């Protein structure tokens, strides 16, 4: 019962942002964490009860407001690239009681960039099963590729006859870096959809790889000739073949 | 408190058992917590221990030794869905949480009938697929830039009660025959012509 | 080392009359105040210089936040108790948590609650149960006993955490807590009501306040009526006490491993 | 159940006239906590009076100590004046 917004956000250095958090569990204590690769969760600020807040381990560059018992917002005064992280809001019934666990929100992915000029939506392509696989296993694997996107803000899903499937699917948990040596490397993501050869052989079966990209908003400034890399869906499709 | 140590990563086989250790050196102790965190998801509470002993919650067992300053999280009858990060956390004397850097748990599926092969796929409007290899096979990264290789992915064809391993490789000179040369590939890998 | 104790009290006051804080919380090591917090200052502060000198600022900062939350907890718990009793107006809610390190090295732990200055709930850390005085307390007992892990944390706090804090505080304040000021003792004789001779055995200037004072007759216990004075603070960190009888008599005084006899 | 305060008035050291000392007033065993304590010299409130903070007993009652530096004389009369919800009027307890 912890509601955190936004799920994704692209920021320019120096921009200000507020992360909202609300809990409807009648909890007294609220927390703001940041999660970074290769380290444990780090408390930014916390609020032991309504009417009080205090600094955590990494408060510099942030501030908070415990608006009421339900809400605890996190503010980035002047966003810095170092503030690119996964932010988690949490709550507990009380503080200063040993056994009390935390209840976490869904997380907020914040990417802070010097400029928005490297933000790109993905190109999506579906690769049809090899007949060699069909004749060797009686199974057919569809491969989907989401490439050249930046930042790493995507959700890939498979849609068969306009309905989302989960069985026979495996998507990379993490995108790879197209330019590993570059600090602002773009990304690529692959996914597999495996069906029976007979299901692939049926030409009335529709296969669509759908990639949701989280990029720029309406308020962001865009002057480049290429289309504004806004939050958008990019798909690729393939029909069943005998 | 000051330090919590837990392994960076653990791999074990489906149907088997894994014990995730957590050692702590803190300024007092008011309990130890275990949290499960699926990739891209929020952490969820698994267990709490403060006195000596072991407690069971389904297939998950949480033990604590106050004298030795350690805990373990034990999961029995390992399932694919157990692939996740496991976070260890201790409340010190002032109820402050000290977090371990987490343990990523990787489960090897039981490959009933291996059929190692590298297939070429072509765009609907190309990619190399290494699939159906046994779970002992490790897929290494590409030495050549402009050549991209994914790590191992397990798909589950639920209706057929079938699981298979695969890694995808693509580039812009490049051939499926050489695609996975940087990796120790099985000798009997089918390369169709 | 003699017996020593660590105690933290809470006082919650409903609808307080002008001047009384809604919440007060005070710590003690033996009879010495060590910490203070109230709903007016909203700050946890030291109350002994050896506490201020030996604990880093982060201690007071952190426990200030915790006590602001424990104050809110106490406010709401007292509201719920008043509703359970159908009580209006000003009522009091109290807690005492703590532990003792006995001279033999054994330990005790206690956690008790009171409502309007009377026993309400008593924790038993050996059976992990709460002892309730009436049906209202029984309702709270049922809710507190339903959370097994909180009972386990409480046992751990009283037996391990509380004793570890007490040992630290005992080292910090060793120059005051572990010192001994022997008693100044004298017997005073006086003819009071016609035909009555009164014997007063008076002690002062002693520290710690724990003292044993008895009147003996020919080497055995005085089965006659004995009056006792309270152990009173003299204001300089030392204490005073007395015992009196009426008409071979001897006053026996035991203090910090030393026995003293004053024969009349 | 309200408990009226126990009021004890005594000197720090065994008293002798002409010699500096401390006058103590120990007010204990009262419930609820709101209390008013004054030390008096010949009926008038003594200005420079020290006191401990409100203190807590295991039986849930409260105690306090009020004190002042004084030189007892044969003529001077000292007392401790206390008010509490249990009392209709302030109680003046003399130094014996």
């Amino acid at each position: 019962g912890v509601t955190q917004t936004p799920k994704f956000q692209v920021l320019k250095t120096g921009q200000s942002m507020t992360l909202q958090c609300a809990q409807d569990m009648n909890h007294n204590s609220m927390y703001w964490y940041r999660q970074d690769p290769g380290m444990g969760l780090r408390l930014i600020y916390y609020s032991a009860s309504e009417g009080t807040t205090d600094k955590g381990e990494v408060p510099n560059g942030y501030n908070v407001s415990r608006l009421n018992k339900r809400e605890f917002s996190l503010r980035l005064e002047s966003a810095a690239p170092s503030q690119t992280s996964v932010y988690f809001c949490a709550s507990s019934v009380w503080t200063g009681e040993g056994s009390g666990e935390l209840f976490f929100g869904e997380g907020s992915r914040l990417t802070v960039l010097e400029d928005l000029k490297n933000v790109f939506p993905p190109e999506v392509a579906v690769f049809e099963p090899s007949e060699a696989e069909i004749s060797h296993t009686q199974k057919a694997t569809l491969v989907c590729l989401a490439t050249g996107f930046y930042p790493d803000h995507v959700e890939l899903s498979w849609w068969v006859n306009g309905k989302e499937v989960h069985s026979g699917v495996c998507t990379d948990p993490q995108p790879l870096k197209e330019q590993p040596a570059l600090n602002d490397s773009r990304y690529a993501l692959s996914s597999r959809l495996r069906v029976s050869a007979t299901f692939w052989q049926n030409p009335r079966n529709h296969f669509r790889c759908q990639v949701q990209f989280y990029g720029l908003s309406e308020n962001d400034e865009w002057t480049q000739d290429r289309a504004k890399p806004v939050t958008q869906i990019v798909s690729a499709e393939a029909w069943g073949r005998a | 408190g000051q330090n919590i140590d837990q392994p960076t990563e653990m791999t074990a086989t489906e149907g088997a058992i894994v014990q995730i250790n957590c050692t702590y050196q803190t300024s007092g102790f008011n309990g130890l917590f275990w949290y499960q965190q699926h990739a891209g998801e929020a952490p969820t509470f698994l267990s709490y221990n403060v006195l000596d002993g072991l407690e069971e919650k389904g297939r998950f067992s949480s033990f604590l030794s106050r004298s030795k300053g350690y805990s373990y999280l034990l999961l029995k009858e390992l399932q694919m869905k157990d692939s996740a990060s496991y976070l260890c956390a201790v409340k010190d004397s002032n109820y402050q949480l000290i977090w371990g850097a987490g343990t990523k748990l990787i489960i090897k599926p039981d490959i009933q009938n291996p059929d190692p092969a590298v297939y070429q796929l072509r765009d609907s409007k190309s990619v190399c697929l290494f699939t159906d290899f046994d779970s002992q096979t490790n897929v290494s990264q590409s030495k050549d830039s402009d050549v991209y290789i994914t790590d191992k992915c397990v798909l589950d064809m639920r209706s057929m009660d079938f699981k298979s391993n695969s890694a995808v490789a693509w580039s812009n000179d490049f051939a499926c025959a050489n695609a996975f040369n940087n990796s120790i590939i099985p000798e009997d890998t089918f390369f169709p012509s | 080392m003699r017996t020593h104790s660590l105690r933290y009290f809470r006082l919650g006051v409903s609808d307080p009359i002008h001047g009384v804080p809604e919440f007060i919380s005070v710590g003690y090591v033996d009879s010495h105040p060590i910490t203070t917090y109230d709903s007016v200052t909203r700050q946890k502060e030291p109350r002994a210089p050896w506490m201020a000198e030996n604990l880093a600022p982060d201690h007071w900062e952190r426990y200030t936040q915790l006590l602001r939350g424990w104050q809110q907890m106490f406010k709401v718990e007292l509201k719920r108790l008043q509703r359970h009793y159908n009580h209006s107006g000003s009522h009091t809610y109290q807690r005492m948590i703590g532990c003792e390190l006995l001279e033999d090295g054994s330990t005790t732990g206690f956690l008790q609650y009171a409502y309007d200055g009377q026993d309400f709930l008593i924790f038993n850390k050996d059976t992990l149960s709460w002892l309730a005085v009436d049906n209202v307390a029984h309702t709270i007992k049922q809710a507190w006993e339903a959370n097994q892990h909180e009972l386990l944390y409480q046992k751990n706090w009283l037996e391990e955490e509380c004793i570890a804090w007490l040992k630290r505080f005992l080292e910090y304040g060793k120059d005051t807590l572990q010192r001994t000021e022997p008693p100044l003792v004298r017997v005073n004789r006086k003819e009071t009501f016609p035909g009555v001779t009164a014997l007063f055995c008076k002690a002062h200037g002693f520290y710690p306040p724990e003292i044993y004072m008895t009147w003996m007759k020919n080497g055995e216990e005085i089965v006659q009526e004995i009056d006792y004075g309270d152990i009173l603070p003299s204001g300089d960190g030392t204490y005073q006490a007395w015992a009196s009888i009426e008409l071979l008599y001897s006053c026996h005084v035991e203090h910090s491993g030393v026995h003293m006899v004053l024969q009349v | 159940i309200q408990r009226t305060p126990k009021i004890q008035v005594y000197s720090r050291h065994p008293a002798e006239n002409g010699k500096s000392n401390f006058l103590n007033c120990y007010v204990s065993g009262f419930h609820p906590s709101d209390i008013e304590v004054d030390l008096l010299k010949n009926g008038e409130r003594i200005e420079k009076v020290e006191h401990s903070d409100l203190s807590f007993s295991k039986d849930w009652s409260f105690y306090l100590l009020y004190y002042t530096e004084f030189t007892p004389t044969e003529k001077d009369e000292y007392a401790c004046r206390v008010n509490h919800v249990t009392l209709s009027q302030p109680k003046i307890v003399k130094w014996d």
